[PDB]
């Protein structure tokens, strides 16, 4: 068809959403890094005889 | 010597339990090397090796005498790491306290041995 033009095909719920879920999921693995590193802290006094 | 057949039980024990000693420090320091196999020794085996030489003849003062000069056991990993290390914390940090505790009972068992060896004389 000529005269008209095609724009992009970005949804903004899909992008909302995937903002929304990977905000989420960088907190939970923040929250898992933060434990894990607590634990090995405690951990690396057995060391002492 | 009969004296050395007394104390060459602990003497060994001893000495086994340094070389392991620095074998597992040596796990412990190379965690983060890519590739690096946790080693390790097994101490009951080594240790009837050592329990269970010929020092050349010098036939007169300028003649030269004889000049003197284990095992490691690839530990089973338990989680597998992206890097290929298999040095596992917890594990070796047990083994490396537990290691240092038998070393000071060894240090602890010579010394009393020692002590009564001398007590024998004393007089």
């Amino acid at each position: 068809m000529s005269g008209v033009l095609e724009g992009s095909n970005v949804k903004p719920v899909e992008a909302m959403t995937d903002m929304i879920a990977n905000a989420r999921r960088f907190e939970m693995q923040m929250k898992v890094i933060t434990s894990v590193d607590e634990n090995e802290g405690r951990a690396n006094q057995l060391l002492s005889m | 010597d009969r004296l050395d057949a007394a104390l060459r039980f602990q003497q060994e024990a001893l000495n086994l339990r340094a070389q392991r000693q620095e074998i597992l420090a040596a796990n412990i320091a190379n965690a983060d090397t890519p590739g690096y196999q946790a080693r390790d020794i097994d101490f009951a085996s080594e240790l009837k090796k050592v329990m269970v030489g010929v020092a050349l003849t010098l036939t007169s003062s300028h003649h030269i005498p004889a000049q003197a000069v284990v095992d490691l056991l690839y530990r089973v990993p338990d989680q597998p790491s992206l890097d290929g290390n298999t040095v596992d914390m917890d594990r070796e940090r047990t083994q490396f306290a537990d290691n240092s505790l038998k070393y000071q009972m060894g240090l602890t068992v010579l010394g009393s041995q020692l002590k009564g060896m001398m007590n024998v004389l004393q007089g």
